C-alpha cells in the first residue's frame, strides 16, 4: 500500500505530492537510473515511469523525443522491467507508477504484464490509450496482482465518468488540467471535479499536463488536489543537457527541489 | 454506445479518455444522419452529380479468353479523384457539417486519402488540415501539390518512422485538443468505433451497385467478389451487401511484397499478430516486443500497418477468405489489364486482379462468375512500374 | 460522295488521288453504321459499360458566389482515359472493324489522342500504330509509356518541326499505301471529309446529354455553352445538339498563348488565314508565304495548327462566337476550380472555364445559365502549372 | 505547246521521255541552277520541279530531306519563280512542270499563282494534294493562263476516274506505278490503264514513283507509256554528294545519261 501510506503521510504534513515523469532508458539505461535516483534525492514523492513505445499518441514533442532517445539506445520492455526491479531494490517506499500504451501490456498477455509488475515492485499502471469503457481486462488483472489501476479524469468529464473513475481506480486519480497531449508548452479551474471526486471517495487526485512551474504545483494543492505530476518540464532538462550528464543531474535536482518545495 | 464497438473479438474504442466524447458525438450524428432523408438525399446528390455515381461494371472479355471464367470489374477508377476513397470522404464531410464542425483533420500515406479529403473540404467549405509522414511527403510530391492546390494545409510528420503510422498518431494528438471545432476524417475502415462502421456504410454503394448491375447483366449473383485490402475500405464496401448472400464468396487480398517468407510484406490479418493500436484491437504488423512495425508493398496505398476489425472478424468465422499477392504478381496483373483491356489499374487494385487471374489460370475449365473491385486508377503508378 | 464535303466555304477532300477511295469507303461505312441498330447498340454498350457514359453535369456553386451566374460543368473529365477523346475513338475503332480492317494508324500531339486510340485498339483487338513528333515524344514521356503499355507501337516523327503537324503528315503518308488493311483514326473534327462529320457525330453524346440533363436540373436550355477549341472535337460535340436551338449561344475558345498581339498563340480561326492543308480548306497558322506554322499554348493539347471546318463555318454565319484566352487566364481558371470546387481541370478545358469566369466577373449582375464543357482531367498538368 | 511538240518529236523518234525531278533550291539556289542545267545537258526531255514546302505529305524521306535542305538555304516561293524565269530564258523548248502542294498555290490566290507560272514560262502544274474531285478552280485557272493542269492516274483508278483524267488533263497524265509515297526505296502491271487512257485520248502517260533504274524506263516505254519520271534516285545523288558539288554534277550526268539512253 505504497500510495496509501504516502498520501496519509503527506496529509499529516499538510503537504502535496510532487511526481516527476521520465521515459525509462532516456538517454541511456545508466544515465536514466542515475536520473531517477537524482529525482528521488531532490525530493520526488513518487515516480511516473514510461517504457519506450513506437507510437506514443498521447504525448507531445518532448516525450516523443524521450521515446526516440530511448529507442536509439536499444531500450526494450524486458530491459525496462529489469531497471524497475533494481529501482525498487534501491527504494523500498516510493510509489512507482508506469505510463503505458496498450499494445505493450496486451502483447505478452494482459495478465502476464500485471504479474511482471508485481514481481518487480511496480505500484500502479496508467494505460494511456484505454478509456474506462475499455478498462475491464486491465483493471481486473491489475487488482489480481495488487497493482493500482490508474484512471484519467478529463476536464470534460460527466458525472457518470466521475462515478466510474472513483469506484474502479486505486492509488491516485489522474486529473487532466487540459485537453490536448503532454507538453510543458501549453499551460492548463478544476475545483468542481476535485470536490466531486472527493465525494465519491475516489483516489487522491494528481494533476497532470502542463505543470512546469512551482507556482503551478502550489495552486493544484490549493485547489484541493493531492499533488501534481510534471513530465515535459523534467524531460526538457534531459534534452537540454545530453552533452553534459553531470549538468543534467545538477539541473534535475534544482528543478525538482524547487518544485517539491512548492507543495510544502 | 448505440452500436456495438466490436465485431466478435475485434474493434473497440482504444483512445485516450479525452476523445471518448468525440467518438460518442460522432456515433450519434451518424445514426441520426443515417435515418435522415435530407442527409441521404444530399449525400446521394453529391455522389451522383459531383462524383460520377453510379460507376460502370465492365465485362473483361479478352482477359479471360481460353478459360471458363467470366470476369467483371467494378469501375471505381472512374469515380472523381480516381479512387473509391471519394465516396467515404463526401459523407464524412457532410457529417462534420451536421455536427457544426468546420475544420477537418486528415491522415494520409500514398496521398490518395489526403487528395480525397482535400477535394471534399474544398467543395463543402471546410478548413482542411492534412498530416503526412515526411518520408511520404518526399515520396509523394504530385499528391502533395494537388492537396495544396485544393486549399489543404499539408503538414509533414517527422516522428517515428515518418510514414503513415506516425501521421495517424499526429492526427489523434491534434484531435485530442481540437475535437470541439474539428472532425477527424479517418481514411479507411479501421481505427476506433464508430469509424469502421461509418466508412463501411459510406462505401456500401460499391457492392450495392455491383449487385443490381450483375443481376441485370447475368441474372445471377457472382460466385465470388475480390478486392484488395490495405486498410479495408474498398473491400468492405464491396463485401457489405453480399454478406447475407451465403453463396457469394468474399475474397480479401493482402499485399505480399517480396514474399511472406521474407518478412517484407503488408499482410497482418493473415501473417501478423493481434494487438491494440490506433484505437483498435486487430491483427498487426508488430515486433516480438509489441512495437508497431511498417507494412511493405510495391503499392504505397496498401501500407496501413493493420487491417479493419470487421475483416479480421469475417475471416474468423469463415465468412470471407484472405489471401496475399506479391509485387511481381501485381505487376503482371497490371501489365495484362493494360494490354488486353485498355485499362491502367492502380497497383493497389492490381493485387485483387492478380488473384482473379490466379483463380482462372489455375482452374481454366472451372465455370466462374467473378467480380474484381477496381478500387482505383493506375495513371499514378506509370513511373513506378516503368523503373 | 453521299454527304456534303463542305460547310459553306470550308472543308473539302484535299488528299492525294490514291486516298480518295479510302475516304469514299469510310464515308459509306459511316452512313451504313449510322443507320445500323446493331452498331448503335454496340457503340452505346462500349460507351456506357466501358467508358462511364453518361457523364455528370456538375453545378459549380462556390465558384459563382456573389454573382447572378449559374455555372454547370460537363464532366468529360470523368470518362475513361480522362478526356472526351475516348468517345470518338471507340466508334471509329468499330468503324474500322465494320470495314474488315484490323490495323489502326493514329496521329498525336500531347499524347491524349494516342492514349485514347491505344486503349480502344487494345480493347477491340486492333493493331495500333501511332505517330508522334519527336519533340512531343521527348516532352510527353508518361503518355508514350502508357501507349506502349497498352500494346501500341509508338513512332517518333523527326521531319519538319517534329511536332503534331509532322505527325499528321506521316500518318497520311503511311495511309497512302496501307489503307487496304489499316484505318486512319484521325484525332479531331478536322481533316478531310468524312472525318469532321464523323468525329462530330461520334462526339454528339456530350451536347445530347447536356440537354436532357440541364432540362431536368433547370427546366431550361442554357443561355450559352462554352468549350475550348484546339482542333474542334469537344466543342462541336457539345455544340451539335444545340445548333437548332437559336436561343442557346455557342462559344468556342481558342488558346491565346502569351497574347494575340505577340504572335505566340494558337488562334487560327480568328487570327489565322484561310489555307488548304491536311486534307482541308480552313483557317490556319501560316506564314506570309503559305508555309504551315505551329500553334502555341501553355496547354499541349490545344496545339493543332488549324481548326475544324464546321467551326469556321458556324463563325461565318454568326451561329457561334469564337474568342481567345491567354496562358495566365487559363492558369487562373485552373487554380480557382481546384480551390473552390475540388476539381483539377485540364489546362485545355481551363481556357473554356476562364471565359465563363470572364463573362461572370465582367457582368456580375447579369442573370446567366452557363454550361462549360470540361473536356478533360488536369492531373496531367500538375507539374507544368507547378513550375 | 511545249509538251505537245516534245511528244510529237519523241514519237517520230520512236522514243520515250525521261523526266528527272528535283526540289528548287536544293541544296542551294546556285547549285540547284547548276544541277538543273546538268540534268538537261545529260539528256532530260522535260523537268518536274518542286518548290519547297513545309509539309510535303505525298513524299518519302528523300524528297522530304530535299525540302529541308532547300528550307535551310532560305529558298522562298518568290525565289523559286525567279529561278524558273531564268531557267526558261536559258532553255526555250524544254517542258517545265511544277510539283506543288495546295497551300502554296492558294496562298496568294489560285488565279494569281497560274498567272505567275505563265509570266515565268512554266508549262504545267501538278498539285499533289488536290484530287480530280477538287481540281475545278486549279484546272480552270491553269487553262486560263495556258498552263497544263496535270492529273494523277492511280493504280486503283476506276473507269470514271480514267474518263475524268483524260478529259481534264493536259500536257501529260501522271501514271502512278505504286501506292504509297515517293521513294526509290520501293519498286512498283500498268498496261490496262495505259490502253484505256489512250482510248479516251488522255495526255501521254508519264510513269512516276519508284523509277530508279534504266531497266525501269525501258519497260515503261515497252508497256505503252510515253515516258517516265524519276525523283528520289535523282535527289539521292544530290544527298550523296553535298560535300562535293563537282562530283554531284558528274554523278548526275552519268545517271541521267544512262537513264535517257534506256528510253531510246
Ligand atoms: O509533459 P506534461 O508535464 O504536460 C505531462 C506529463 C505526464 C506524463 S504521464 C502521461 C499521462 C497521460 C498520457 C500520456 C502520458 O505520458
Ligand atoms: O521519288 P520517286 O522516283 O518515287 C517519284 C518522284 C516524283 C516526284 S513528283 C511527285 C508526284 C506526286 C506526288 C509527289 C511528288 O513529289
Ligand atoms: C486508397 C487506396 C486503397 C487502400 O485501401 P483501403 O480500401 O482503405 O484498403 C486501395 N486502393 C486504392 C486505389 C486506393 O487509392
Ligand atoms: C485532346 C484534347 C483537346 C483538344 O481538343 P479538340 O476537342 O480536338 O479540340 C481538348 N481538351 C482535352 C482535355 C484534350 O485532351
Ligand atoms: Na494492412
Ligand atoms: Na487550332
Amino acid at each position: 500500500e505504497r500510495y496509501e501510506n504516502l498520501f496519509a503521510q503527506l496529509n499529516d504534513r499538510r503537504e502535496g505530492a510532487f511526481v516527476p515523469f521520465v521515459t525509462l532508458g532516456d538517454p541511456g539505461i545508466e544515465q536514466s537510473l542515475k536520473i531517477i535516483d537524482t529525482l528521488i534525492d531532490a525530493g520526488a514523492d513518487a515516480l511516473e515511469l514510461g517504457v519506450p513505445f513506437s507510437d506514443p499518441l498521447a504525448d507531445g514533442p518532448t516525450i516523443q523525443n524521450a521515446n526516440l532517445r530511448a529507442f536509439a539506445a536499444g531500450v526494450t520492455p524486458a530491459q525496462c522491467f529489469e531497471m524497475l526491479a533494481l529501482i525498487r531494490e534501491k527504494h523500498p517506499t516510493i510509489p512507482i507508477g508506469l505510463l503505458m500504451y496498450a499494445n505493450l501490456v496486451f502483447n505478452n498477455g494482459i495478465d502476464a504484464f500485471y504479474a511482471r509488475c508485481e514481481q518487480v515492485g511496480v505500484d500502479s499502471v496508467l494505460v494511456a490509450d484505454v478509456p474506462v469503457e475499455e478498462s475491464a481486462p486491465f483493471r481486473q488483472a491489475a487488482l489480481r496482482h495488487n497493482i493500482a489501476p490508474i484512471f484519467i479524469c478529463p476536464p470534460n468529464a460527466d458525472d457518470d465518468l466521475l462515478r466510474q473513475v472513483a469506484s474502479y481506480g486505486r492509488g491516485y486519480t489522474y486529473l487532466l488540467s487540459r485537453s490536448g497531449v503532454t507538453g510543458a508548452e501549453n499551460r492548463g479551474p478544476l475545483h468542481h471535479l476535485i470536490e466531486k471526486l472527493k465525494e465519491y471517495h475516489a483516489a487522491p487526485a494528481l494533476q497532470g499536463f502542463g505543470i512546469s512551474s512551482p507556482e503551478q504545483v502550489s495552486a493544484a494543492v490549493r485547489a484541493g488536489a493531492a499533488g501534481a505530476i510534471s513530465g515535459s518540464a523534467i524531460v526538457k532538462i534531459i534534452e537540454k543537457n545530453l552533452a553534459s550528464p553531470k549538468q543534467m543531474l545538477a539541473e534535475l535536482r534544482s528543478f525538482v527541489s524547487a518544485m517539491k518545495a512548492a507543495s510544502r | 454506445t448505440l452500436l456495438n464497438p466490436y465485431f466478435g473479438e475485434f474493434g473497440g474504442m482504444y483512445v485516450p479518455q479525452i476523445l471518448m466524447p468525440a467518438l460518442n458525438q460522432l456515433e450519434e450524428a451518424f445514426v441520426r444522419a443515417q435515418k435522415d432523408p435530407e442527409f441521404q438525399a444530399q449525400f446521394a446528390d453529391l455522389l451522383k452529380n459531383y462524383a460520377g455515381r453510379p460507376t460502370a461494371l465492365t465485362k473483361c472479355q479478352n482477359i479471360t479468353a481460353g478459360t471458363r471464367t467470366t470476369l467483371y470489374l467494378k469501375r471505381e477508377d472512374l469515380l472523381h479523384g480516381g479512387a473509391h476513397k471519394t465516396n467515404q470522404v463526401l459523407g464524412q464531410a457532410l457529417l462534420a457539417k451536421r455536427m457544426g464542425k468546420s475544420e477537418i483533420i486528415a491522415e494520409t500515406g500514398a496521398g490518395q486519402h489526403g487528395v480525397a479529403s482535400a477535394l471534399a473540404s474544398a467543395l463543402l467549405g471546410l478548413k482542411c488540415r492534412i498530416y503526412m509522414g515526411a518520408k511520404d511527403v518526399e515520396r509523394q510530391s504530385p499528391n502533395v501539390f494537388r492537396m495544396r492546390l485544393m486549399g489543404a494545409e499539408v503538414i509533414p510528420v517527422h516522428s517515428g518512422s515518418a510514414t503513415l503510422k506516425d501521421a495517424c498518431n499526429e492526427a489523434l494528438r491534434d484531435w485530442s485538443g481540437s475535437y470541439e471545432t474539428a472532425h477527424y476524417m479517418l481514411g479507411t475502415a479501421a481505427g476506433p468505433h464508430p469509424y469502421p462502421t461509418i466508412v463501411r456504410e459510406f462505401q456500401r454503394m460499391i457492392g450495392e451497385e455491383t449487385k443490381a448491375q450483375i443481376l441485370d447483366k447475368e441474372g445471377r449473383l457472382p460466385d465470388a467478389v475480390i478486392a484488395c485490402v490495405g486498410g479495408g475500405s474498398n473491400a468492405i464496401g464491396m463485401f457489405a451487401d453480399f454478406i447475407n448472400d451465403t453463396s457469394v464468396g468474399l475474397i480479401g487480398v493482402e499485399p505480399g511484397g517480396h514474399g511472406i517468407e521474407t518478412g517484407e510484406h503488408g499482410a497482418p490479418l493473415k501473417h501478423g499478430r493481434v494487438g491494440i493500436y490506433f484505437g483498435m484491437k486487430a491483427p498487426m504488423m508488430q515486433t516480438a516486443d509489441g512495437q508497431i512495425e511498417e507494412s511493405y508493398s510495391i503499392s504505397a496505398g496498401l501500407d496501413f500497418p493493420s487491417v479493419g476489425p470487421q475483416h479480421a472478424y469475417l475471416n474468423s468465422i469463415g465468412r470471407a477468405d484472405y489471401v496475399s499477392i506479391t509485387d511481381d504478381e501485381a505487376l503482371e496483373a497490371f501489365k495484362t489489364l493494360c494490354r488486353h483491356e485498355g485499362i491502367i489499374p492502380a497497383l493497389e487494385s492490381s493485387h485483387a486482379l492478380a488473384h482473379a487471374l490466379k483463380m482462372m489460370r489455375e482452374q481454366p475449365e472451372k465455370e466462374q462468375l467473378l467480380v474484381v473491385n477496381l478500387s482505383g486508377r493506375g495513371d499514378k503508378d506509370i513511373f513506378t512500374v516503368h523503373d
